[PDB]
């Protein structure tokens, strides 16, 4: 069967700046099928306290989610998302970088 | 508002 | 402008561990404003809009009562599916559902759907004239004839192109706030070194409703979309939208390159330039 991989963005719900409080996001999406497994992770260690959207699908029938939690950045802290799906041989992590 | 069914496949 | 509602429906067999998860979530345009999850523990429709929060409990009692159904028959779907395969007990497989119906800016009925997928290919879809199915393979053919049996078409036809549009236009109205407001994009650029001798600039929109917008690049006025990243368009988790688009300009060239935006939000499309 049909096996599709997720894209996968990492970004802040505002433009990031330090001390003010805001949301860190995972956009999975583009996937096939719908078992994924996304962390936020907080200098290499999974956030606990991370929600996510229903689940849905574009017009292709493939599925996209986001994953969210709450967070105030810093200029040393480091946030990534780290995501395993049937397509994806190792976990993939993909590094927030405050300009994407 | 929903359609009623989902018919049988 | 033209406007939209539509339903998603995911059925996911989970062989050896209990019920098959079942997942419904509704729209109207870009914005989501019903969920009903099989295990979560209300095993309600919920809202997920403000808007909707208003509408009593006839409205939720009767959308609850039609979801729960609708589990109950793709629980069926997902074990007539496996024999229409011939497939093993083992495999989790798929079924997706989609239905809704599109009114144009005079909010009359424009298009309606109803289509399903089985582990992410086209099963059977609802041809544009409500009269008639797609069927891809063997397999679809038969619940085309099943259907065409039990006058589905004609069924369908009749909720697409009148309860559908008038519960759209109810909702249009009731949820005009969030519903029939654009937020138009804030832009701006930004610009960081590669190496010595060129630079990515990169063009951002944030907080757009609706979801749809044309973000693209020009050098002296040539489209640039073969050289241009784009990234898809992707939710803020607030009910708004962001999207960027970024070209790679050689030294003492951005002033070659124009950004250009397209939205609803706007009173004309943007020209942004690096200066």
């Amino acid at each position: 069967m049909i096996q599709r991989t997720p894209k996968i963005q990492v970004y802040s719900r505002h433009p990031a700046e330090n001390g003010k409080s805001n949301f860190l996001n995972c956009y999975v999406s583009g996937f096939h099928p719908s078992d994924i497994e996304v962390d936020l992770l907080k200098n290499g260690e999974r956030i606990e306290k991370v929600e996510h959207s229903d689940l849905s699908f574009s017009k292709d029938w493939s599925f996209y989610l986001l994953y969210y939690t709450e967070f105030t950045p810093t200029e040393k802290d480091e946030y990534a998302c780290r995501v395993n799906h049937v397509t994806l041989s190792q976990p993939k992590i993909v590094k927030w970088d405050r300009d994407m | 508002y929903m359609f009623p069914n989902a018919p049988y496949l | 402008g033209s406007h939209s509602m539509r339903y998603f429906f995911t059925s996911v067999s989970r062989p050896g561990r209990g019920e098959p998860r079942f997942i419904a979530v509704g729209y109207v345009d870009d914005t989501q404003f019903v969920r009903f999850d099989s295990d979560a523990a209300s095993q309600r429709m919920e809202p997920r809009a403000p808007w909707i929060e208003q509408e009593g409990p006839e409205y939720w009692d009767g959308e609850t009562r039609k979801v729960k159904a609708h589990s109950q028959t793709h629980r069926v779907d997902l074990g007539t599916l496996r024999g229409y395969y011939n497939q093993s007990e083992a495999g989790s497989h798929t079924v997706q559902r989609m239905y809704g119906c599109d009114v144009g800016s005079d909010w009359r009925f424009l298009r309606g759907y109803h289509q399903y997928a089985y582990d992410g290919k086209d099963y059977i879809a609802l041809k544009e004239d409500l009269r008639s199915w797609t069927a891809a393979d063997m397999a679809a053919q038969t619940t085309k004839h099943k259907w065409e049996a039990a006058h589905v078409a004609e069924q369908l036809r009749a909720y697409l192109e009148g309860t559908c549009v008038e519960w759209l236009r109810r909702y249009l109205e009731n949820g005009k706030e969030t519903l029939q407001r654009t937020d138009a994009p804030k832009t701006h650029m930004t610009h960081h070194a590669v190496s010595d001798h060129e630079a990515t600039l990169r063009c951002w929109a944030l907080s757009f409703y609706p979801a749809e917008i044309t973000l693209t690049w020009q050098r002296d006025g040539e489209d640039q979309t073969q050289d241009t990243e784009l990234v898809e368009t992707r939710p803020a988790g607030d009910g708004t939208f962001q999207k960027w688009a970024a070209v790679v300009v050689p030294s003492g060239q951005e002033q070659r390159y124009t950004c250009h935006v397209q939205h609803e939000g706007l009173p004309k499309p943007l020209t942004l330039r690096w200066e």
